[PDB]
């Protein structure tokens, strides 16, 4: 019963990053040895006309950023393993995610890399009003 | 209170096909009641995809019987390779009783999705 | 009773240090066990018994209890022989093995624990808990525990015989905690443990694999002990000894031979 | 195509709203427009919903820099024993929440302990996942009924993996730094090891040096198997697929082929002894290597030496006892004499010649069935070989398999597997073999000068009192010391001891006898 | 047997002896476990009492109005009071033996567990009044 989830070529990643002790060191030691990165992310459909801020809870893109189902970005909620966040789930299950289509190929490296400015709510680089 | 079947029917490979001669040889899963009277089947399991006739000797294995088909039942059983679709061919002209009974033997022996 | 320093009154019950204490506890025990067959066959329907005999049991039981007034020697005969063919006992102390009927106690013509318990509830003022009875249907591996000891059904020179074998905590707490400081240094008692190994033999017979070692290991304790004995005598003065015959302790037909039945 | 991996077993029918659904499979269709995902304002997010997520089927085989291979060969198995453990679990199905998967129940390793654990597994949460406890019933096969009980009498997981990480560290702190899991049907086992189980990059103990082999949790640090209490994540094991080595039907009738001694009593233990004893015999009842090496854990230099001196004086004993004329020497690959100088005509046989030596080393595998009626001259001389019974002149020495210590470990079938150096395998223990011998009784050949200062005879050779009576070394009479001898008798009854302590036992052909070494002295 | 203890739960919940909340006590009817139980049972002592004092009485009109017949256990309600004479028989007035064997042998253990001759202790066998002296 019950539905399927993951394409085959996913499950060398899934596997080695769920039973790892540092998830996000894992994936980027993964990444950078020679690894294809994760697939099957649901993508939006949209305007690209809105705010930058990707951190949504519609997709609002612009003609740039690419609008991204968010839970399917985050790679905790992906591997199905505990969130490093103090208290205490993650907060991407629920909203929607806009990445620079350039890096907008693979999402979860780039969420755990980048992060928005508090203030411009946008990404550190892609782009802040701060400085 | 009331019980259906406290059932003995035991499994075996036999031979099946599409016509009496296209039977060939061992693909056939045949459930058989061995009555008084001889082993009588009830129900053939394949994964072929539908046979007319299938073809077993009798009691005494002079004459390969001649027993037309059910139209196939559709179930997906799994194993460890995953899902497997499998086949379940009936007596056509069988009672609700027997339907029953080898329903029951096969659905508590074989996992299904 | 002289308890503390001062006297007080014991109220009733056995002083378990008299003259005859084993002796009266297999009598009353004994006397429990048929008052609970007596109970269960009386308790029964009548109407719903199959066999002409067992109502005539059951009707002049009941005679012979309250309608009689003196005793009847026919009637205890039989009913004495009745339990000896359909309940049949062994007993120590306060300790029963009851090899009985399966289908009379189901039916109820024979006491099963149920029984048992009303007996002891309400004529001994104790409420017996059932976690404590066992209960056994295949006769190969023996009563599940008697006397503290379990049984083993192994296969001995060419028959199956039964055989007794403790628990192993019980013989390793006895190796390792001991009540006088001169029962320690293994070296002058070594005969102890010759006395624990023989109490451990059964146990190289069990299919499973620590319970072995367990006597494995008493043996090789034997050995270590001798040789460092005979290392302290020829260290202190230096005299060996002229011969010891004690190499037959550390050896496995020494200990088998107590289980051989030829003496 | 799919998997199984992640493989949902939620009863409910719809699909998850896009921005809470782990994949674009396992969306819902009213989104599905052509592939793509539309949000539909007409439906919201649901906040209550909690989808059991099955963990079978994980496959991993990835090659990154930083990190140790998990799966390893044949050979890196075979230099690393001492360090295997069977390992086995049973299952239960997941009942009225959710159906299609299974949870671990009992688990079962080669020592013969058995945990239950209560049935627990990874569901989801609109915030986030959680692992919760979650109901099961056992599998509806017949002979698995000896698991009803059993669903009562569970423990929570975290009780389960300390004791797990402290049986593994009392169990291996004296024989290797690692540990490496025998397995047969390897998926489910697999999946099991989620629970317990974190790998990653080598690390090192803290407050000690050795690998590290364990992680905690609640402090974050790593500590080899000496300095690991409190912690519960086994951090580096390693596996093996026996199954995976050319293997047709189930375990069962396949151990049923050679070890008729581990019978099955219907546990999990079982299946990883009967396991461990398959991999011991796939490997290791062959013919014994000389490449392989193992280090020294530990004491063994003294062993050895031990047998060196006893070989020596006893040959030398028998020899000059009874002067044979020719030495039916066998099972000795390298034709060494062990007695340095002896007048008698000495052999070599072997079931292995070498190349070099073979014109020396004639190719024999010895049977009594057979060669019983062949060698009646001289003596035979069986130097750890291992034959049936042996014939009624030899001096035999053959390793006593039931004896405990840590450097034997249990093999196939009943015999045990010795490991010094390069590990023998030697077959049961039986006494059958020696029904026509007698065992050695221990004495002291000596023959050479005395102390000194006399350096005559009668009597200016130092005595001490000495008072023993099988130090058969004249000059001896009670006295009976000429230094010398009696401290070389402390000694060589020491080495005997630790030599006969460490398992080997010692027999001799009927004829021997002391007197006549008493005779020899005379002069 | 406390697995269907319940005619007996409805006794004593009835006759005030102890009141239901008590039976989820577990252990409520063991007796190295929860003594209490004793007092409890002895609730019941001066309704025993009664009952065999009223089987005296009617031993002594049944002597007197010369009847015959066995008494049993099952005839008589929680009360003393007496009915079904379903066999006896008749003979000459002051001359009719009553049986009372099977009744008493029966009887007998639960007038100890019960402590029923606790009244006889007091100055008039009248609860209310102290010890005698
Ligand atoms: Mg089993
Ligand atoms: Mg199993
Ligand atoms: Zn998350
Ligand atoms: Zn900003
Ligand atoms: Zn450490």
């Amino acid at each position: 019963a019950g539905n399927a989830t993951e394409v085959p070529a996913n499950s060398t990643v899934l596997s080695f990053c769920a039973f790892a002790v540092d998830a996000a060191k894992a994936y980027k030691d993964y990444l950078a040895s020679g690894g294809q990165p994760i697939t099957n992310c649901v993508k939006m459909l949209c305007t690209h006309t809105g705010t930058g801020q990707a951190i949504t809870v519609t997709p609002e893109a612009n003609m740039d950023q690419e609008s991204f189902g968010g839970a399917s970005c985050c790679l905790y909620c992906r591997c199905h393993i505990d969130h490093p966040n103090p208290k205490g789930f993650c907060d991407l299950k629920g909203k929607y995610v806009q990445i620079p289509t350039t890096c907008a190929n693979d999402p979860v490296g780039f969420t755990l890399k980048n992060t928005v400015c508090t203030v411009c709510g946008m990404w550190k680089g892609y782009g802040c009003s701060c400085d | 209170n009331n019980e259906l079947s406290p059932v003995a029917l035991r499994q075996m490979s036999c031979a099946a096909g599409t016509t009496q001669t296209a039977c060939t040889d061992d693909n056939a899963l045949a459930y058989y009641n061995t009555t008084k009277g001889g082993r009588f089947v009830l129900a053939l399991l394949s994964d072929l995809q539908d046979l007319k006739w299938a073809r077993f000797p009798k009691s005494d294995g002079t004459g390969t019987i001649y027993t037309e088909l059910e139209p196939p039942c559709r179930f997906v059983t799994d194993t460890p390779k995953g899902p497997k679709v499998k086949y379940l061919y009936f007596i056509k002209g069988l009672n609700n009783l027997n339907r029953g009974m080898v329903l029951g033997s096969l659905a508590a022996t074989v996992r299904l999705q | 009773v002289m308890c503390g320093g001062s006297l007080y009154v014991k109220p009733g019950g056995t002083s378990s240090g008299d003259a005859t204490t084993a002796y009266a506890n297999s009598v009353f025990n004994i006397c429990q066990a048929v008052t609970a067959n007596v109970n269960a066959l009386l308790s029964t329907d009548g109407n719903k018994i199959a066999d002409k005999y067992v109502r005539n049991l059951q009707h002049r039981l009941y005679e012979c209890l309250y309608r009689n007034r003196d005793v009847d020697t026919d009637f205890v005969n039989e009913f004495y022989a009745y339990l000896r063919k359909h309940f049949s006992m062994m007993i120590l102390s306060d300790d029963a093995v009851v090899c009985f009927n399966s289908t009379y106690a189901s039916q109820g013509l024979v006491a099963s624990i149920k029984n048992f318990k009303s007996v002891l509830y309400y004529q001994n003022n104790v409420f017996m808990s059932e976690a404590k009875c066992w209960t056994e249907t295949d006769l190969t591996k023996g009563p599940h525990e008697f006397c503290s000891q379990h049984t083993m059904l192994v296969k001995q020179g060419d028959d199956y015989v039964y055989l007794p074998y403790p628990d192993p905590s019980r013989i390793l707490g006895a190796g390792c905690f001991v009540d006088d400081i001169v029962k320690t240094d293994g070296t002058l008692m070594i005969e102890r443990f010759v006395s624990l190994a023989i109490d451990a033999y059964p146990l190289t017979k069990h299919p499973n694999q620590e319970y072995a070692d367990v006597f494995h290991l008493y043996l090789q304790y034997i050995r270590k002990l001798h040789d460092e004995l005979t290392g302290h005598m020829l260290d202190m003065y230096s005299v060996m000894l002229t011969n010891d015959n004690t190499s037959r302790y550390w050896e496995p037909e020494f200990y088998e031979a107590m289980y051989t039945p030829h003496t | 195509n799919v998997t199984g991996l992640f493989k949902d077993c939620s009863k409910v029918i719809t699909g998850l709203h896009p921005t809470q659904a782990p994949t674009h499979l396992s969306v819902d269709t009213k989104f599905k427009t052509e592939g793509l995902c539309v949000d539909i304002p007409g439906i919201p997010k649901d906040m209550t919903y909690r989808r059991l997520i099955s963990m079978m089927g994980f496959k991993m085989n990835y090659q990154v820099n930083g990190y140790p291979n998990m799966f390893i060969t044949r050979e890196e198995a075979i230099r690393h024993v001492r360090a295997w453990i069977g390992f086995d679990v049973e299952g239960c199905h997941a009942t009225r929440e959710a159906v299609g998967t299974n949870l671990p129940l009992q688990l079962g390793f080669s020592t013969g302990v058995n945990l239950v654990a209560v049935p627990t597994g990874y569901v989801d949460t609109p915030n986030n996942t959680d692992f919760s406890r979650v109901s099961a019933k056992p599998p509806p096969g017949d002979q698995f009924k000896h698991l009803i009980p059993l669903m009562y009498k569970g423990l929570p997981w975290n009780v389960v993996r300390i004791k797990i990480v402290q049986m593994l560290s009392d169990t291996l702190k004296n024989l290797s730094d690692r540990v490496v899991f025998v397995l047969w049907a390897h998926g489910f086992e697999l999946t099991s090891m989620k629970y317990f189980v974190k790998i990653g990059p080598e690390r090192t103990c803290c407050l000690c040096d050795r690998r590290a082999t364990c992680f905690s949790t609640a402090s974050d640090t790593y500590a080899c198997w000496h300095h690991s209490i409190g912690f519960d994540y086994v951090y580096n094991p390693f596996m093996i697929d026996v199954q995976q080595w050319g293997f047709t039907g189930n375990l069962q009738s396949n151990h049923d082929l050679y070890c008729q001694v581990h019978g099955n009593a219907h546990v999990a233990s079982c299946d990883a002894i009967m396991t461990r004893c398959l991999a011991v015999h796939e490997c290791f009842v062959k013919r014994v290597d000389w490449t392989i090496e193992y280090p020294i854990i530990g004491d063994e230099l003294k062993i050895n030496a031990a047998c060196r001196k006893v070989q020596h004086m006893v040959v030398k004993a028998a020899l000059l006892a009874d002067k044979f004329p020719v030495l039916h020497d066998i099972g000795n690959p390298k034709a060494i004499k062990c007695v340095p100088q002896a007048d008698v005509e000495w052999k070599f046989y072997d079931a292995q010649p070498c190349s070099d030596k073979a014109y020396k080393i004639e190719e024999l595998f010895y049977s009594y069935a057979t060669h019983s009626d062949k060698f009646t001259d001289g003596v035979c001389l069986f130097w750890n070989c291992n034959v049936d019974r042996y014939p009624a002149n030899s001096i035999v020495c053959r390793f006593d398999t039931r004896v405990l210590s840590n450097l034997n470990l249990p093999g196939c079938d009943g015999g045990s597997l010795y490991v010094n150096k390069h590990a023998f395998h030697t077959p049961a223990f039986d006494k059958s073999a020696f029904v026509n011998l007698k065992q050695l009784p221990f004495f002291y050949y000596s023959d050479s000068p005395c102390e000194s200062h006399g350096k005559q005879v009668v009597s200016d050779i130092d005595y001490v009192p000495l008072k023993s009576a099988t130090c058969i070394t004249r000059c001896n009479l009670g006295g009976a010391v000429c230094r010398h001898h009696a401290n070389e008798y402390r000694l060589y009854l020491d080495a005997y001891n630790m030599m006969i302590s460490a398992g080997f036992s010692l027999w001799v052909y009927k004829q021997f006898d002391t007197y006549n070494l008493w005779n020899t002295f005379t002069r | 047997d406390e697995g269907n203890c319940d005619t007996l739960k409805e006794i004593l919940v009835t006759y005030n002896c102890c009141d239901d909340d008590y039976f989820n006590k577990k252990d409520w009817y063991d007796f190295v476990e929860n003594p209490d139980i004793l007092r409890v049972y002895a609730n019941l002592g001066e309704r025993v009492r009664q009952a065999l004092l009223k089987t005296v009485q009617f031993c002594d009109a049944m002597r007197n109005a010369g009847i015959v017949g066995v008494l049993t256990l099952d005839n008589q309600d929680l009360n003393g009071n007496w009915y079904d004479f379903g066999d006896f028989i008749q003979t000459t007035p002051g001359s009719g033996v009553p049986v009372v064997d099977s009744y008493y042998s029966l009887l007998m253990p639960i007038l100890t567990l019960t402590r029923a001759l606790t009244a006889e202790s007091h100055v008039d066998t009248d609860l209310t009044k102290p010890y005698i002296k």
